[PDB]
């Protein structure tokens, strides 16, 4: 494949691993999220874009719409549990 | 007459686990209600 | 077979419907009625199988056992009364309609000519035995023995399925008149041998075969006698029934298969016979007698002869009355004095004079004497394997020593000697139990005049 | 009067009863009429 | 929650799923998936405590790291066959990550962990969302993909939540966490019938639902969220531990209840396929789930357990609870075996 | 002059799998582990 | 239509029913302090209902036709013997307590569904949120052991939470010496048993724990023995409180919709009255239970569900 | 795995001994690497160098118990001249079976891991001679 698939996937790879590999805060693992819906943007966006698809260079905003409304809901959830323990360490969610 | 359970019998099922082990010692019943204290 | 089955389903409504004090009187007045009419079932003829449908036969294998199991139910419900009597009124209606439906499934069991409908309802079995135990036993083990009572049988009998499913696959039925003209034989191979073991472990371990055999006592303490009379009489032989059933389809490798089993059979019926001579539980030495009786039964259906499989029907049969009737006794005591101990009371034949006679004929059809037929499917059993290997007649023979010794003693222990000296609320024996021991011994005896129709399609 | 509170369920809904019965006469006309046209379709187009 | 909003949400969580289901575009599966997260994440924090919160957060990123992986596939579908259409995918790593984040979706072991987790975390009416509409729109997917799956991968899965579903059962005291290891493991055959025959995948999906729905439905009826909690029904409503042990035994496949019938026909169409060792594994590992369903009854139906004094002041009350469908779903849930041929209207 | 290791062997199994700490940490960090070892070992990628 | 969400859709919303004069009022006091008295009077005077102290056998006027069951199915719990014998190894002293907070938890709710299905306020006399003060004078006693208040503190935890406290709590004070010459005219041969020390232990928990409590969230009024002689002076300060802090300010139409909808449901309000906590003075053994509910069962209307007794008369039973 | 399993099935029963125990040996390990693997990501070691330690034991003994029963089960094959004979297998596996209990100091273990080892290695060699399939290709 071209140069750029190959930096592209790595770059979700990363992140992807990034998110499965937690440390403390819950918003780092939030940012790990949408750095995969980013790459996943650029991916698709590039893919649509060099096939010259027409009618799909409406996905790449759609995505982009719904995973930043995905986002904002996982930001709710980290304020909710910062306020009931005052940080958003996610070894406080050890209840269950 | 015929053998019902006791308190005895009947407290093998109220704890946290069925099968206590060295890791699970510290382990509680959750609240009846689902909250937890503040 | 509806003739039959839609009166056992009516006898449910029966039962709910009657008044609070009516119902073991309509339940059992009704369960004789059907009993009655199961006499209709005779009609076998010199060939043909009576094939009533596509989902229904009988033949001179199954019919026996279906009068049997017919005529067990108003002799469980007669049993069950009293020790029940306490109970409220929905709790008893309950009871009765666990044996009703335990009477449902098992004569469609003996009926279905498709081994998977014969595989549901052999399974459906379970449910009602398993709650009867369960509800109704008096002591704490009685839940233990339910679990070994159901994973014991859900072990052999997943694979039996299994097995079930794939030689459908392969032959294209299980239409029980069908495979008789489409069986092919059994070659030589790993798969085969799992194959059989799949189609028998089932059976084997219902029998119970000597190895596999441990759930029957325990579940035996534990459960109420209703439990014992049908699990001795009937969900035993439902093994027996099948092993006479899916053998036609296991041949030639059963020539060799069969060896390890008859081993286990042959000296596993030494083994419960000898066990029996220190049995301290009364219900547990029964047990254990049942055991050595059903190896027999193995042993004959295995070495599949035309005489032993005449000698396995009349012992599956003539147990069935015989260890039914040691229960109902065995019963009998311990509603007075609440124990199972065997030496707690003895010399019962000064106290209950009728009741020690009923001991004495259950002990003398339980050591096979001639001419009940007890002796006669014992007899054909021991004559058939001396042609399979002479040398079998050394462990027949010895069998028949102990057995004797245990029979008598259980006789000797109970009801002979001195009465123990603090029990004094030995009552005179009631009607309802004299009648109980009397209606399985006088069946039982009269078969003697008419062996012929307990004797089985090799006849 | 043996109730110190009206029971909910002391008297029929009528209302609910009507409704429901009305339901059952409905559907057992409409499925005896859907039977008797699937037999006729069935018949004229096998030709009975 | 107003009223007319929790029926707004619900009505979204069930469009989401429909719009899974009618879709012919991977774009619209995964905005269906989207849709469906955002207005589940409500109810499971409806009772705002620190435990539906923890169980809302667990849900949130595990269904979310799923739909990534859900949208990289497609990508990468897209990139090797130039088109959207929901249907067998063309790469072999497609297929792979798609499968992976199917098996997330529906917590089916190694990704299983948080179903026991998050049930436990939440009310019983929204456990019971949880473990039977939300199994529809994965299903659903995989019923379409199933051409392209590795067969290894899905039979690895569904052996691994048949031993885990039966061995985390043997633990439990918490009805809810019962409940998520009883559907871990049913999952398990769901997928291991799916690459021989699909419609064996959906019989018994719908029975697993049926069943599933009588018993979070009965747990509610009574508040019971514990083994104990059920102990006392006995002393309450002796009809109702009756109909437990019922559905129990048809949860635990044993004939003539309904429960035998997905089990029954699922090695059926395996051995047809010349499968012997893994439905025959399969069978027997289901006995893990008949011994703690056993236990169940044994609490519950066939002993009777210690009551309290309080208890004698329930007795002067009726159940207000709607118990809506449960005389049907019980009869269902244990009296269809006889019905069995009907399974070729899923056809 | 066995049941007992069955049930003994399967409650073994059951604390195995149901002694867990709770943590988001470690429940992905195995996600990871499964993932590799899909890809390394089995080739369900392929 | 039963209340319910869809009632509350079409517009059964609480703030439409509740005005000022929406109030719950409950009355405290130690024994014999005239708060039964002044109750009455604070109700008729400011137009409220009155619901009498609940005592052993509340839950059976409520449901039935109204009249006492037999002791048998209140499990024998007894204030006379608890009188009698506060130490009785039968464990009737815990037994009866852990039954009161129970009779009190069901009026709690039955009066908070009065006040929101009708608007009308209630006057009580005692609650859920005064019921340990019996409770913590037994123990001090010697009456109880730490782990019947164990098994006590559990139940109030998750039950209490549930509900909004009184508007106003009504306090009438009457010190110890005072009480016991007022229970002594009264000339009940049981209650005359009564030890000051008791007295006063229930006395220091009102004023150690109770008022201090309720105050940071009630309007906390207190009289003595004489002011409380004088109900219009008693109704006139009712009606010059501010009511500025507590919980109900907090209140809203749908935090009152999930209010109504727990209160009308009396099994969820007596769910965790018997969670499975194996305590020797109020476990009952599985032989003694059932055969006590089937003789409940066999009770006048109880087999069935009100409306559908065809032994006290329920008709059209075969279209209800 | 493939690559593994394929090696050890194409060397012949009973020759080249040091090739079969390889194989199993190699395979041993994987499993008890990928045994460590879910053990340090799940319960937590103390310590880095407890966690080096538990995959040490965890690979140690599973490629012990791999080792043993490719030169048992190897060398039985060859000193018996049977090759295709399912009981080498179950020799082989019971060997495997007792070193697991010996590694864990129980009797116990040994006694049923000889028994559920031999049983299972048995079997596999009979699926290998009868073609029985574990995960069978969808034909119908
Ligand atoms: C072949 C495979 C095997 C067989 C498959 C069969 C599948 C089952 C078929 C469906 C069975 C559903 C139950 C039938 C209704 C029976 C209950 C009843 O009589 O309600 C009468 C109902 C009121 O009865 P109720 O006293 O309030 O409570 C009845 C049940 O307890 C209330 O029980 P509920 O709380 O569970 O609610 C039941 C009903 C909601 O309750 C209802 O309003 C009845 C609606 C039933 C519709 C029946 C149509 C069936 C034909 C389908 C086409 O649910 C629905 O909305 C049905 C959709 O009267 C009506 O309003 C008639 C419906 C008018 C439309
Ligand atoms: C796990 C143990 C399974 C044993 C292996 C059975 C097997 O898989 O054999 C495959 C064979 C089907 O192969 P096929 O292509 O159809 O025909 C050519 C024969 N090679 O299958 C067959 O030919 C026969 C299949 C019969 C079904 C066997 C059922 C399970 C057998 C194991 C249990 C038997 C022991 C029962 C123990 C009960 C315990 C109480
Ligand atoms: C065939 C299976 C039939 C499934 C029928 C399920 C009936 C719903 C369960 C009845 C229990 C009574 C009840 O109240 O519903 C439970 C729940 C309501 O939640 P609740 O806590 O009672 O109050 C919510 C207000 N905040 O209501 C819910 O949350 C809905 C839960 C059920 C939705 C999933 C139903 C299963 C899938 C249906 C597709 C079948 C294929
Ligand atoms: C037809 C094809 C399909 C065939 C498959 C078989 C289907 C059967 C299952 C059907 C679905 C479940 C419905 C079962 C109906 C149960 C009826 C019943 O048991 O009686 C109810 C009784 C009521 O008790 P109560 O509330 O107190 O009112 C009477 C006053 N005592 O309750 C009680 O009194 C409680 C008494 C204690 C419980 C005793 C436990 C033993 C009774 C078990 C009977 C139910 C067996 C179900 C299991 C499946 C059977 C195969
Ligand atoms: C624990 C016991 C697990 C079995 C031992 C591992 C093994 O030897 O099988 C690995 C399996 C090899 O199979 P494979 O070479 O990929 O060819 C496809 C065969 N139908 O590799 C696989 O593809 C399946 C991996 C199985 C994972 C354990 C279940
Ligand atoms: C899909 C493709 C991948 C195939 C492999 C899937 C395996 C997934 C296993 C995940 C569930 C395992 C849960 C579990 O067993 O708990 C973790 C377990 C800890 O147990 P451990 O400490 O090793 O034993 C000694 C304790 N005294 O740690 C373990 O040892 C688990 C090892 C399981 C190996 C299989
Ligand atoms: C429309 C479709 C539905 C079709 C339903 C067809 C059957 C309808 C039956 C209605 C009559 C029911 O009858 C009602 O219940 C039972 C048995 O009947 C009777 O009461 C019963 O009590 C006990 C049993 O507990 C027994 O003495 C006896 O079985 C009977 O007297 C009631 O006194 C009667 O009022
Ligand atoms: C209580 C349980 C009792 C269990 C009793 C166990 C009995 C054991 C019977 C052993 C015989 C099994 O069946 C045996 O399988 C092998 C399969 O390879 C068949 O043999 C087949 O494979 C071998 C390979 O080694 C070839 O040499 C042979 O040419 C081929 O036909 C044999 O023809 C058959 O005899
Ligand atoms: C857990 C981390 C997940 C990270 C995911 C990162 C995205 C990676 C996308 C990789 C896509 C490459 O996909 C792979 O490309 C090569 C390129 O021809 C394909 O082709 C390869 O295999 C096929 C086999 O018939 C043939 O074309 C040829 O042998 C070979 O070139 C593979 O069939 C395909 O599987
Ligand atoms: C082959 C098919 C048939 C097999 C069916 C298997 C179904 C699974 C059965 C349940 C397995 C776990 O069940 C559990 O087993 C262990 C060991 O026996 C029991 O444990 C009990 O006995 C052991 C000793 O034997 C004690 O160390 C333990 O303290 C005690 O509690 C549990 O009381 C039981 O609940
Ligand atoms: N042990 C115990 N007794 C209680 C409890 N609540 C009330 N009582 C008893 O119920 C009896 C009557 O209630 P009281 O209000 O205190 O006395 P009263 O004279 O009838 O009422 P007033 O004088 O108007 O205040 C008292 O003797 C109390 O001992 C309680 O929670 N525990
Ligand atoms: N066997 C599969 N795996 N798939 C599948 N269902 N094939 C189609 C075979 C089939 C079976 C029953 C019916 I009714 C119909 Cl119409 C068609
Ligand atoms: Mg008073």
């Amino acid at each position: 494949m071209s140069m750029v698939y190959m930096n592209i996937m790595m770059a979700f790879t990363v992140s992807l691993v990034g998110l499965l590999m937690y440390r403390s805060h819950l918003m780092s693992s939030l940012l790990c999220l949408e750095g995969m819906m980013l790459s996943l943007f650029v991916m698709a966006a590039l893919t649509i874009l060099n096939s010259h698809f027409t009618l799909a260079s409406m996905m790449p905003i759609i995505l982009l719409v719904f995973a930043a409304c995905e986002a904002a809901l996982g930001l709710s959830l980290l304020v909710m549990v910062s306020n009931t323990y005052g940080t958003d360490y996610v070894q406080n969610l050890n209840l269950l | 007459r015929q053998w019902q359970p006791d308190v005895e019998w009947a407290e093998q099922y109220g704890g946290a686990v069925m099968y206590p082990t060295k890791e699970t010692a510290h382990w509680k019943p959750p609240p009846w209600n689902d909250v937890d204290p503040p | 077979m509806l003739k039959y089955i839609i009166p056992t389903i009516m006898l449910m409504p029966l039962t709910w419907l009657s008044k609070n004090n009516m119902i073991w009187v309509n339940s059992t007045a009704h369960s004789l009625l059907i009993s009655f009419t199961s006499l209709l079932l005779m009609n076998q003829f010199g060939d043909n199988s009576l094939n009533f449908s596509l989902l229904f036969f009988s033949d001179s294998l199954s019919t026996p056992l279906l009068i049997l199991t017919m005529w067990l139910l108003p002799l469980m419900l007669m049993a069950s009364q009293h020790h029940l009597s306490k109970e409220n009124l929905t709790r008893k209606k309950l009871f009765i309609t666990m044996l009703i439906s335990l009477q449902l499934f098992l004569i469609m069991t003996f009926t279905a000519m498709e081994l998977i409908l014969f595989y549901i309802l052999f399974e459906a079995t379970l449910v009602p035995t398993l709650i009867i135990i369960t509800r109704w036993g008096n002591q704490t083990e009685r839940l233990n023995a339910g679990l070994y009572f159901l994973f014991y049988t859900l072990a052999g009998s997943l694979p039996l399925l299994v097995a079930l499913i794939y030689i459908q696959n392969t032959v294209g039925s299980l239409n029980f008149l069908m495979l008789q003209y489409w069986v092919q034989p059994v070659h030589n191979s790993w798969s085969n041998v799992f194959m059989w073991l799949a189609c028998m472990m089932a059976f084997m371990v219902k029998m119970p075969l000597y190895g596999l055999h441990l759930w029957l006592p325990k579940a035996h303490v534990e459960a109420p006698i209703a439990g014992s009379m049908v699990l001795a009489a009937v969900l035993l032989k439902l093994g027996g029934y099948g092993m006479l059933r899916i053998t036609l389809i296991l041949n030639p490798m059963t020539d060799f298969m069969a060896y390890p089993f008859i081993m286990l059979s042959l000296w596993g019926m030494i083994m419960t016979s000898s066990i029996c001579l220190r049995q301290t539980d009364l219900k547990s030495l029964i047990a254990y007698s049942s055991v050595s009786h059903m190896a027999l039964v193995i042993v004959a259906i295995l070495i599949q002869t035309p005489w032993s499989y005449m000698g396995a029907t009349a012992l599956m049969i003539a147990h069935g009355l015989t260890s039914s009737m040691l229960f109902c006794l065995a019963n009998s005591n311990y509603e007075r004095i609440h124990s199972r101990t065997m030496i707690l009371a003895r010399g019962l034949q000064t106290l209950l004079p009728l009741m020690a006679t009923w001991w004495l004929l259950a002990s003398l059809t339980n050591l096979a004497l001639p001419p009940t037929i007890n002796l006669i499917g014992e007899l054909f059993v021991v004559m058939s394997t001396f042609s399979w290997s002479n040398i079998t007649i050394i462990l027949m023979g010895v069998n028949m020593v102990i057995t004797a010794l245990y029979s008598l003693y259980m006789l000797i222990m109970t009801q002979r000697g001195k009465y123990t000296y603090h029990i004094n609320n030995i009552s005179p024996s009631f009607t309802r139990e004299n009648a109980l021991m009397s209606l399985h011994i006088l069946p039982l005896l009269l078969l003697t005049l008419n062996p012929k129709i307990i004797l089985g399609p090799l006849y | 009067k043996f109730y110190i509170q009206e029971p909910p369920h002391g008297s029929p809904n009528w209302l609910k009863v009507g409704l429901t019965l009305g339901t059952s006469v409905f559907l057992w006309i409409y499925l005896i009429k859907q039977h008797n046209e699937d037999v006729l379709e069935y018949k004229r187009r096998n030709g009975l | 929650m107003n009223p007319i909003i929790f029926i707004i949400i619900l009505l979204t969580i069930m469009l989401g799923t429909i719009i899974v289901m009618i879709s012919s575009h991977w774009l619209l599966v995964w905005i269906g998936f989207e849709m469906n997260m955002l207005a589940i994440i409500p109810i499971m924090m409806k009772n705002h405590n620190p435990r539906a919160t923890e169980a809302s957060t667990k849900y949130f990123l595990t269904q979310s790291t799923a739909s990534m992986l859900l949208m990289m596939a497609v990508i990468i579908n897209l990139m090797f066959s130039g088109q959207w259409t929901v249907m067998k995918l063309f790469n072999p790593m497609a297929s792979m990550l798609m499968t992976m984040a199917l098996a997330m979706k529906l917590g089916m072991a190694p990704f299983h962990f948080w179903v026991p987790e998050v049930t436990q975390g939440i009310p019983l009416s929204s456990g019971l969302i949880l473990l039977t509409w939300q199994k529809l729109a994965p299903m659903s997917v995989l019923y379409q993909i199933f051409p392209s799956i590795n067969l290894n991968l899905i039979l690895t899965l569904s052996v691994l939540s048949i031993l885990i579903g039966g061995w985390g059962g043997l633990n439990q005291t918490q009805l809810r966490k019962i409940m998520a290891y009883s559907s871990i493991a049913h999952m398990g055959w769901m997928t291991a019938v799916l690459p021989y025959n699909p419609t064996m995948t959906l019989l018994n999906l719908i029975i697993y639902i049926i069943m599933t729905s009588t018993m979070f439905t009965m747990f509610m009826a009574n508040s019971t969220t514990t083994t104990l909690s059920l102990s006392h029904t006995w002393n309450k409503t002796p009809i109702m531990t009756v109909l437990i042990l019922a559905t129990l035994l048809s949860m635990g496949g044993l004939p003539p209840l309904s429960g035998f019938m997905p089990k029954w026909m699922i090695i059926q169409e395996m051995t047809k396929n010349n499968s012997i060792i893994l439905p025959t594994f399969m069978a027997i590992t289901a006995l893990l789930n008949l011994y703690f369903y056993m236990r169940l009854t044994y609490s519950t139906t066939l002993t009777m357990f210690p009551s309290t004094n309080n208890m004698k002041m329930k007795w002067q009350f009726p159940l207000m609870k709607k118990m809506t469908f449960l005389p049907t779903m019980v009869v269902l849930s244990t009296m269809m075996l006889p019905l069995t041929p009907m399974l070729s209207v899923l056809e | 002059k066995l049941p007992k290791t069955i049930s003994l062997a399967q409650m073994k199994a059951s604390t195995l799998v149901t002694n867990q700490k709770g943590l988001i940490k470690l429940y992905f960090l195995s996600f990871l582990i499964t993932i590799l070892i899909s890809m390394i070992l089995f080739n369900f990628h392929e | 239509l039963q209340y319910g969400p869809l009632a509350y859709i079409l517009g059964e919303k609480a703030t439409k029913k509740m005005t000022e004069k929406s109030k719950l009022i409950t009355v405290d006091g130690n024994i014999c302090s005239g708060k039964s008295k002044l109750a009455k009077e604070i109700a008729e005077k400011l137009g409220l209902k009155h619901f009498p102290e609940a005592g052993i056998h509340y839950v059976d006027s409520t449901t039935g036709d109204g009249k006492p069951l037999p002791v048998q199915f209140s499990g024998n719990c007894s204030l006379e013997k608890f009188y009698d014998d506060p130490k009785s190894n039968d464990g009737n002293s815990y037994r009866l307590q852990a039954w009161l907070y129970a009779s009190r938890l069901l009026q709690y709710a039955d009066a908070l569904e009065h006040l929101l299905s009708t608007g009308q306020g209630v006057v009580l006399e005692r609650s859920i949120y005064s019921d340990f003060v019996f409770l913590e004078a037994m123990y001090r006693q010697g009456f109880i052991r730490k782990q019947c208040v164990d098994h006590y503190n559990q139940v109030k935890k998750v039950t209490i939470c549930e509900y909004l406290p009184p508007h106003v709590v009504v306090y009438v004070d009457v010190p110890v010496p005072e009480v016991q010459s007022r229970i002594q005219k009264k000339g009940n041969p049981h209650e005359m048993k009564i030890t000051s020390a008791y007295l006063q232990d229930i006395e220091n928990a009102y004023k150690g724990t109770f008022l201090p409590e309720m105050s940071e969230k009630c309007e906390v009024l207190q009289y003595s023995a004489w002011e409380a002689q004088d109900a219009e002076k008693v109704v006139e300060d009712i009606e010059y409180l501010k009511y500025d802090k507590g919980p109900w300010l907090d209140q809203n139409d749908r935090k009152l919709h999930k209010l109504r909808m727990l209160v009308q449901d009396k099994l969820e309000v007596l769910n965790y009255t018997s969670i499975p906590v194996f305590l020797p003075e109020v476990t009952v053994g599985a032989h003694q239970s059932d055969q006590v509910f089937q003789e409940f069962t066999e009770l006048p209307g109880r087999k069935y569900r009100a409306g559908y007794n065809e032994d006290v008369g329920d008709k059209w039973i075969w279209l209800k | 795995a493939k690559t593994v399993l394929r090696q050890y099935w194409d060397i012949p029963e009973g020759t080249e001994c040091h090739r079969k125990t390889y194989a199993t040996t190699s395979i041993g390990g994987a499993a008890g690497l990928v045994v460590s693997a879910y053990s340090v990501a799940l319960k937590t070691p103390t310590s880095f160098l407890e966690g080096v330690a538990r995959t040490g034991r965890y690979t140690f003994t599973a490629a012990a118990i791999g080792a043993i029963f490719g030169l048992t089960s190897c060398i039985s094959a060859q000193v018996r001249e049977k090759p295709d004979d399912p009981l080498n297998y179950l020799i082989g596996g019971c060997a495997g079976g007792l070193i697991l209990g010996a590694r864990t100091r129980s009797y116990g273990i040994g006694a049923a891991a000889c028994a559920y080892m031999g049983l299972t290695a048995a079997l596999v060699k009979m699926g290998q001679l009868e073609g029985w399939q574990v995960f069978a290709e969808p034909k119908v």
